[PDB]
RNA sequence: GUUCCCGGGCCUUGUACACACCGCCCGUCACGCCAUGGGAGCGGGCUCUACCCGAAGUCGCCGGGAGCCUACGGGCAGGCGCCGAGGGUAGGGCCCGUGACUGGGGCGAAGUCGUAACAAGGUAGCUGUACCGGAAGGUGCGGCUGGAU
RNA sequence: GGCUAAUCCCCCAUGUGGACCCGCCCCUUGGGGUGUGUCCAAAGGGCUUUGCCCGCUUCCGGAUGGGCCCGCGUCCCAUCAGCUAGUUGGUGGGGUAAUGGCCCACCAAGGCGACGACGGGUAGCCGGUCUGAGAGGAUGGCCGGCCACAGGGGCACUGAGACACGGGCCCCACUCCUACGGGAGGCAGCAGUUAGGAAUCUUCCGCAAUGGGCGCAAGCCUGACGGAGCGACGCCGCUUGGAGGAAGAAGCCCUUCGGGGUGUAAACUCCUGAACCCGGGACGAAACCCCCGACGAGGGGACUGACGGUACCGGGGUAAUAGCGCCGGCCAACUCCGUGCCAGCAGCCGCGGUAAUACGGAGGGCGCGAGCGUUACCCGGAUUCACUGGGCGUAAAGGGCGUGUAGGCGGCCUGGGGCGUCCCAUGUGAAAGACCACGGCUCAACCGUGGGGGAGCGUGGGAUACGCUCAGGCUAGACGGUGGGAGAGGGUGGUGGAAUUCCCGGAGUAGCGGUGAAAUGCGCAGAUACCGGGAGGAACGCCGAUGGCGAAGGCAGCCACCUGGUCCACCCGUGACGCUGAGGCGCGAAAGCGUGGGGAGCAAACCGGAUUAGAUACCCGGGUAGUCCACGCCCUAAACGAUGCGCGCUAGGUCUCUGGGUCUCCUGGGGGCCGAAGCUAACGCGUUAAGCGCGCCGCCUGGGGAGUACGGCCGCAAGG
């Protein structure tokens, strides 16, 4: 632009766009599973990824991930979620926190147990 | 034509990039004051008021370095750099305290002050500020 | 004899191919997931206007067929009046949530149909517009080269 | 209903003084002074008692705390563009401490807005905090300042002060208690309960200190405050020991089975002594008061500690918690097994399909350490909104072209002013925080003392170069005269011939047409091919060009009229009159639309024939809109040089068009090619810049969704 143009129009400080809308300001959000199931991921991978359909306390009803081997979640299970998509599972933009509420930690994990809600074994 | 000074500095910058002996600029008491500093600080040999087809100009005698050995014989410049600061578009003034040091001392900054055209050094000695006309090295 | 069919050598030209033309790639139709527009309407928020009614309270008038106090050319009680929180009637404005159904959109994919584009892509391509066709598209008119030879 | 006191209310008196109206002087917005008139004061109590102490009254000054007013600064949406009836001003009154439409009556027709009014959204603002090299960005919790509010609203009363959190009246919503007749409440005080939430504390101790209120003083009140409790929430200090101790135990991991590793690590030896046990035990607190003196100056006296039997000081004394993330590249740390595109990992690129350092475990290793990781958000990296500090030929990006409004910007010389600008002197810029030094807690975190500033604004004085303004000159920019030139530049009106088609006369016979080859089609009802006549419409062959003209779209036979731009020479006239250009206004290829004409050729749609798997196409035969004319719409484009306009500067060769000269050639103005310097990611650009520079405008900010939706304006519709 010209200097004049800057005086007249100024530069435009463009806003940030939240990648965790359902969280609505919060670090975490509690919710309840309506639908628990497995869904096949996109190219170039194949699996049965574990997901929960959760109705939040913030009013949003979103699709959350169930990290780890095995779980106990079923319908009506209460759950806490945190941010973070699962790159390959489109529509999934949140993660369920293991070791919170009706979500038990992983059975038999020995490595990196905070990330999977597992107590320190004897 | 909207800027005499910017035209002036530019008439030179083109002339030095192809090593002309001189080049002429349309005359002004303000250009004489700037060429004066440009004379004394030794970026040019000097200048003289000539006349072209009935019209007043200033002929400016350019100054360069020595021939060089190598593929590019072209001698080093004396005015490596010359460019307006304050412009009609955006006037630029500095108080004494924020007067700049061009190129860690090895260059100059020309000024228009209420005491006359002065360099970064001079202005600091006299203690005055002014419109920062340009910078040279 | 080297035009034609297969294979190869050298120079050159186009390319969106490099998994290298047994390359790439376009749109409909079928299925599933997500978001969005429209939609008889339904529900909520805020707001504006006109008028009816109107508490407390200030202020103004009266204070007499008339009470109490006198400090009686007075005061208080008491009466009336204006504005007035808000309640009520009626019609408007912006926004939000939602709705049988509907329009295309994103993604998914191992589906169906054709092969429009990239080589002169086998009718050079793209283009605004217009009419038409299951779909990519075709054709008319004018335009561009970002078109091989 | 009845009595009673006072520092409770009222009348008279005194008038230092004050208030008010009228007059004069000074001043200069209602400030100071004075004269006539008028109005206004008051309270006692207590001791040691013809004397002091707490209080009372009127007035002036001070100090402190406020009210009101002005200049400047303060976020997002223009898809909110026009807003306003107490509205804007005047007059007269009401009201207050006081100005004022603050309020009322009357009078005038005004006030505000692209320098963003009105409207919608969001937020209490600042000192500061965080980040950042800075500029800037983000933010306003704690702490200090100001504001606003006290269940939701309205209102006043008492008062120096409130329209009053723990005061009042009313209305509403809500909850409660009841003896069922009625009445009460307001935690956004300190704790505490509940609800919501991912989430945020003890119904503690104390007036000892600091401070506040009442009081002569004692003293009383103080959930302010001083401390205590809980929470790794944060920062800081500290611990889980130190020295010795094998060519090196077992176990576990790896191995070529020789061995490598955990590892001085452990064991074990000596040394120290967190925790805990005993004794001492604070600083914080000397004032008020009492005493002599004088209830003062000064000197002396005693009482007072919630935290706390705590910190700390001294003696004794136990080897005394370690966890968490990571080891494909970024990025520091690698091996074995298990799995077999499964299970799973994932910030990005990517891992997993039988030898995975990337998944799960183990060994080993790397990083931190009462912590480590994760999620969320803020700045940084992002010169990725670019002021510092970016871009637009082909990557995202020049408006289709003009003309012009506001605005931004402007040639050479001289003077006045001194607005911007620079300097000096001064006031303000509180405290905490930041920074530098020092010092106190054993250090540190924390805290104390001092030091150094700044912008920015108020005032006084100075400076005059540049930008500003005013004034007076100039001719280099710009326009004009005079005289000429080239051109498909534009509008109107005419008119020429070539050719296609149809019709008419002639003459003539068996095919013509078309494609790759064919068919459809036309033809003995006489086609094609040929000669003559006629009708009508559209487009202009050769000239013609790598040409000319126009701002762009675009403009081509010829003739006349009307009209625009533009170049040249003379250097005659005006004297900066200039450049650009948000809005606005006009022009704007084709197609398309409206009303009316016209319709020869061509030809979307459509029909038929071929091709083909199909052929809603390409090829062939037909054919309607339309293509043409007038008037009025639409306003789009690969509207292109994918290159906004103007000006100045920076080698040349060559080809061409068009003026002028001293006609070899020189000089202007346009149109191409190659190239200096330079630019460029490269391709390429290069005096027709895409080079070096200035001014103003338009535009870009990852692909798709999408030139879509919604809103808005425009259009007959299409649609812009
Ligand atoms: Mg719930
Ligand atoms: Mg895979
Ligand atoms: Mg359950
Ligand atoms: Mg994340
Ligand atoms: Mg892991
Ligand atoms: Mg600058
Ligand atoms: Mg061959
Ligand atoms: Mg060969
Ligand atoms: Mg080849
Ligand atoms: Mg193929
Ligand atoms: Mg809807
Ligand atoms: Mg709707
Ligand atoms: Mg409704
Ligand atoms: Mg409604
Ligand atoms: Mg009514
Ligand atoms: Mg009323
Ligand atoms: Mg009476
Ligand atoms: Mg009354
Ligand atoms: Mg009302
Ligand atoms: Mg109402
Ligand atoms: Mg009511
Ligand atoms: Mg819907
Ligand atoms: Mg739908
Ligand atoms: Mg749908
Ligand atoms: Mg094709
Ligand atoms: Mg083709
Ligand atoms: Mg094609
Ligand atoms: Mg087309
Ligand atoms: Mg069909
Ligand atoms: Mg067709
Ligand atoms: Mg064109
Ligand atoms: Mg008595
Ligand atoms: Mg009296
Ligand atoms: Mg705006
Ligand atoms: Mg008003
Ligand atoms: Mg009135
Ligand atoms: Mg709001
Ligand atoms: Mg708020
Ligand atoms: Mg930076
Ligand atoms: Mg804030
Ligand atoms: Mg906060
Ligand atoms: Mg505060
Ligand atoms: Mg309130
Ligand atoms: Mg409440
Ligand atoms: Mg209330
Ligand atoms: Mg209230
Ligand atoms: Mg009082
Ligand atoms: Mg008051
Ligand atoms: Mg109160
Ligand atoms: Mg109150
Ligand atoms: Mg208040
Ligand atoms: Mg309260
Ligand atoms: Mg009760
Ligand atoms: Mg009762
Ligand atoms: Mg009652
Ligand atoms: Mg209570
Ligand atoms: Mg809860
Ligand atoms: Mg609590
Ligand atoms: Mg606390
Ligand atoms: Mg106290
Ligand atoms: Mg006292
Ligand atoms: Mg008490
Ligand atoms: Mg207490
Ligand atoms: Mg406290
Ligand atoms: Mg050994
Ligand atoms: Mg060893
Ligand atoms: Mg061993
Ligand atoms: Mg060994
Ligand atoms: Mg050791
Ligand atoms: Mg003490
Ligand atoms: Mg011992
Ligand atoms: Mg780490
Ligand atoms: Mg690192
Ligand atoms: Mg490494
Ligand atoms: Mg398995
Ligand atoms: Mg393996
Ligand atoms: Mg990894
Ligand atoms: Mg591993
Ligand atoms: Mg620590
Ligand atoms: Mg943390
Ligand atoms: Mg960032
Ligand atoms: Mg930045
Ligand atoms: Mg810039
Ligand atoms: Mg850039
Ligand atoms: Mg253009
Ligand atoms: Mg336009
Ligand atoms: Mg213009
Ligand atoms: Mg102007
Ligand atoms: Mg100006
Ligand atoms: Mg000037
Ligand atoms: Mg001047
Ligand atoms: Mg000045
Ligand atoms: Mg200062
Ligand atoms: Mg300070
Ligand atoms: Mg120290
Ligand atoms: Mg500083
Ligand atoms: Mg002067
Ligand atoms: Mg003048
Ligand atoms: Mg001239
Ligand atoms: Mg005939
Ligand atoms: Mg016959
Ligand atoms: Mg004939
Ligand atoms: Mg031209
Ligand atoms: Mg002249
Ligand atoms: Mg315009
Ligand atoms: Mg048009
Ligand atoms: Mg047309
Ligand atoms: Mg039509
Ligand atoms: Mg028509
Ligand atoms: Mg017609
Ligand atoms: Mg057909
Ligand atoms: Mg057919
Ligand atoms: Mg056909
Ligand atoms: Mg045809
Ligand atoms: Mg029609
Ligand atoms: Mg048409
Ligand atoms: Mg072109
Ligand atoms: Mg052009
Ligand atoms: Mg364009
Ligand atoms: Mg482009
Ligand atoms: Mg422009
Ligand atoms: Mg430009
Ligand atoms: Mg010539
Ligand atoms: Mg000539
Ligand atoms: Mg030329
Ligand atoms: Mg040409
Ligand atoms: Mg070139
Ligand atoms: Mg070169
Ligand atoms: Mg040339
Ligand atoms: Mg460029
Ligand atoms: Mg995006
Ligand atoms: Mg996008
Ligand atoms: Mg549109
Ligand atoms: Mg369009
Ligand atoms: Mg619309």
């Amino acid at each position: 632009p010209t200097i004049n143009q800057l005086v007249r129009k100024g530069r435009e400080k463009v806003r940030k766009k939240s990648k965790v809308p359902a969280l609505k300001g919060a670090p975490f959000r509690r919710g309840v599973c309506t639908v628990v199931r497995t869904v096949t991921p996109k190219k170039p991978n194949s699996a049965l990824r574990k997901v929960a359909k959760v109705r939040l306390t913030s009013g949003y009803e979103v699709t959350a991930y169930i990290p780890g081997e095995g779980h106990n979640l079923q319908e009506h299970s209460v759950v806490l979620i945190r941010g973070g998509r699962v790159k390959d599972l489109p529509g999934v933009r949140y993660h369920i926190v293991r070791g919170v509420y009706d979500a038990a930690g992983v059975k038999d994990r020995k490595k990196s147990r905070s990330k999977y809600g597992t107590k320190k074994p004897k | 034509l909207t800027d005499p000074i910017a035209d002036m500095l530019t008439r030179i910058r083109n002339a030095t990039r192809v090593y002309k002996e001189s080049t002429d600029v349309p005359a002004s008491r303000f250009k004489e004051e700037i060429l004066r500093i440009l004379a004394r600080e030794g970026f040019i040999k000097g200048y003289e008021r000539v006349d072209v087809d009935g019209k007043p100009y200033l002929r400016v005698y350019l100054k360069y370095g020595p021939r060089r050995q190598g593929p590019d014989p072209r001698p080093e410049q004396v005015i490596h750099h010359i460019r307006r600061i304050s412009k009609p578009g955006r006037r630029v003034y500095v108080g004494v305290k924020e007067i700049p040091r061009v190129r860690r001392g090895l260059g100059i900054a020309i000024l228009s002050t209420s005491k006359g055209v002065l360099t970064d050094r001079e202005a600091r000695k006299l203690g005055v500020g002014g419109e920062l006309i340009c910078e040279v090295w």
